[PDB]
């Protein structure tokens, strides 16, 4: 079986580096060209840049990304390509391919697609400490009420590392519960909604607390949720 | 990216047949450098899916087809399966970043159930919130399918792209999609401004959604 194995993923510190090896089996490593592509996180595909074969001189050339910063090489004796990160910022937080060039012939000259893909390992870039989130009423009204029924729900904000558990009334009210997924703000913070729909003839005679649990930082937060009269 | 683009989704029901365009620009297809196409499946890695603008690597079905004209190329699924579902992406060089390309992806989703129109609910930043110095407007979209959408904000009508935060549409418990979009602001631009706006663009139809500081403080 073709294989392409990386590793040195993590979270890492603005500023600093950080090597990704990727070990390839089962073909001739020598023969082939490796290009290294990034995704970052909800994101598509970016390439990073690739080293030519060894009897091709074994030049690199690298995406205007990354140029100055990362720099790739190869030992054909142990099949390894590498991906030398220097200088990261947090953009650079991604999902990182090895990937090899093929070296399928065409109408005169060779195809450079890219034909075996390594599963690829998480680097992440940030300088977020741990922190305990606020939550924040999602207060509902008229305006939330969409005919009978209203929706409620806190706002999960700021905190650090992910993830936080969100229940309602300490798990008795799971009708009409759906918790986000977390954004992550520019600040490095995390922040995510739970938001439950109710009926609106309820909403003055019974109570809504949600429930947030926020392990990393050995914080829970139980917050009430009051109807707005408007 | 910009130099090549594609459609952020698109979808077909099984046994059809979809087209995927790859929209370059004089710099890269219309040169004349071969166009590939990578297909993602959920969770997984990407794989190769054709090379040369027409070939297929040995472990790909021919329901999958690749052509070029002049500055754009196109991937044609004869015969929608089930497991098609996935992310699809075209690459290319280009002669302007001296690199190698990508386009922004396209989601494929194979219909499975009825289209669905989205339902939007807009929060206003809470007084707890704005207490604290913060303000965040918080905009759900809920009961939609397939699960692709489009966010834009706006504040006294004209748009705002600054302190966008918009997630990835996930499963509900009725099988459904939904997903989430902050707008994160100052105490005091939330009050300077009259009026904002949460848009929500599904299947060609835009469902608006609009909060005033004014209003329910």
């Amino acid at each position: 079986e073709v294989q392409l194995v990386e590793s040195g993923g993590g979270l890492v510190q603005p500023g600093r580096s950080l090597r990704l090896p990727c070990t390839a089996s089962g073909f001739s490593f020598g023969d082939h060209a490796m290009s290294w592509v990034r995704q970052a996180p909800g994101k598509g595909l970016e390439w990073v840049g690739f080293i030519r074969k060894t009897t091709y001189g074994a030049t690199t050339h690298y995406a205007a990304a990354v140029r100055g910063r990362f720099t790739i090489s190869r030992d054909d004796s142990k099949s390894i390509v590498y991906l030398q990160m220097n200088s990261l910022k947090t953009e650079d937080t991604a999902v990182y391919f090895c990937t090899r060039v093929q070296l399928d012939y065409g109408p005169g000259y060779q195809y450079y697609g890219m034909d075996v893909w390594g599963q690829g390992t998480t680097v992440t870039v940030s300088s977020a400490s741990t922190k305990g989130p606020s939550v924040f009423p999602l207060a509902p009204s008229s305006k939330s009420t969409s005919g009978g029924t209203a929706a409620l729900g806190c706002l999960v904000k700021d905190y650090f590392p992910e993830p936080v558990t969100v229940s309602w009334n300490s798990g008795a009210l799971t009708s009409g519960v759906h918790t986000f997924p977390a954004v992550l703000q520019s600040s490095g913070l995390y922040s995510l909604s739970s938001v439950v729909t109710v009926p609106s003839s309820s909403l003055g005679t019974q109570t809504y607390i949600c429930n947030v649990n926020h392990k990393p930082s050995n914080t829970k937060v139980d917050k009430k949720v009051e109807p707005k009269s408007c | 990216e910009s130099v090549l683009t594609q459609p952020p989704s698109v979808s077909g029901a099984p046994g059809q047949r979809v087209t995927i365009s790859c929209t370059g620009m004089n710099s890269n297809i219309g040169a004349g450098y071969d166009v590939y196409w990578y297909q993602q499946l959920p969770g997984r890695a990407p794989k190769l899916l054709i090379y040369g603008n027409s070939n297929r690597p040995s472990g790909v079905p021919d329901r999958f087809s690749g052509s070029r004209s002049g500055t754009s190329a196109s991937l044609a699924i004869t015969g929608l399966q089930a497991e098609d579902e996935a992310d699809y992406y075209c690459q290319s060089y280009d002669t302007s970043l001296n690199g190698w390309a990508f386009g922004g992806g396209t989601k494929l989703t194979v219909l499975g159930q009825p289209k669905a129109a989205p339902s939007v609910t807009l929060f206003p930043p809470s007084s707890e919130e704005l207490q604290a110095n913060k303000a965040t407007l918080v905009c759900l979209v809920s009961d939609f399918y397939p699960g692709a959408v489009t966010v834009a904000w706006k504040a006294d009508g004209s748009p705002v792209k600054v302190g966008v935060e918009t997630t990835k549409p996930s499963k509900q418990s009725n099988n459904k999609y939904a997903a989430s979009s902050y707008l994160s602001l100052t105490p005091e631009q939330w009050k300077s401004h009259r009026s904002y706006s949460c848009r929500v663009t599904h299947e060609g139809s835009t469902v608006e959604k609009t909060v005033a500081p004014a209003e329910c403080s």
